[PDB]
């Protein structure tokens, strides 16, 4: 009961946190110069890829809750 | 048909305090009382606090 | 400049601002709320622009991050 209700508010803030992690990879911010391993910029749309595929991964666990 | 009457008395007894206190400014009322309960007509820290 | 900006439009509230609270029986709290609003938030505002006015200091910036803002500033 409690594990079905605390899914659904972690996948809440989920999906919410991590795609203005993938618009703020987009732009290729300034401060988010750590994380990275133009052709600098595709590097970063590339975690943007990466953010949004598990952005969209929690919706799946909303329904199965 | 006989009626109560209320007779206003002049004691030296110390009089409670009481606050006017809405849902919203509850919390931070009784969050002052905590500690220690004011005087009578004491500044009142609940507003500013 | 917006600290002769901001001095006035966190001004408005504070000075216009017990000019227009409705009758109710909320009126001591409310100008209260507002009014103390407007003193320490504005003054949390003040005393962060006067540290980074005349500095002393430099950011000191790691090597990568020394030729990568100049494309982007």
């Amino acid at each position: 009961p409690k594990l079905a209700a605390c899914g659904i508010v972690l996948s809440a803030w989920g999906v919410i946190m991590l795609i203005m992690l993938g618009i703020f990879f987009n732009v290729h911010s300034a401060v988010l110069i750590e994380d990275v391993p133009q052709n600098i910029y595709n590097l970063y749309e590339q975690v943007s890829y990466n953010c949004f595929i598990a952005a969209s991964l929690y919706l799946l666990l909303g329904g199965f809750s | 048909t006989v009626p109560s009457i209320l007779n206003r008395m002049q004691t030296n007894q110390t009089p409670p305090t009481y606050n006017k206190t809405n849902k919203f400014t509850y919390g931070f009322q009784n969050i002052v009382d905590a500690y220690g309960i004011g005087t009578y007509r004491e500044i009142n820290p609940a507003p500013y606090t | 400049l917006p600290v002769v900006i901001f001095t006035t439009f966190w001004g408005l509230i504070g000075i216009a601002g017990p000019w227009f609270v409705p009758k109710g029986p909320n009126r001591g709290v409310i100008i209260t709320m507002l009014v103390a609003t407007a003193v320490c938030c504005y003054l949390f505002w003040l005393i962060a622009i006067l540290a980074q006015l005349n500095p002393l200091f430099g950011p000191q910036l790691k090597n990568e991050t020394i030729w990568y803002v100049r494309f982007l500033w």
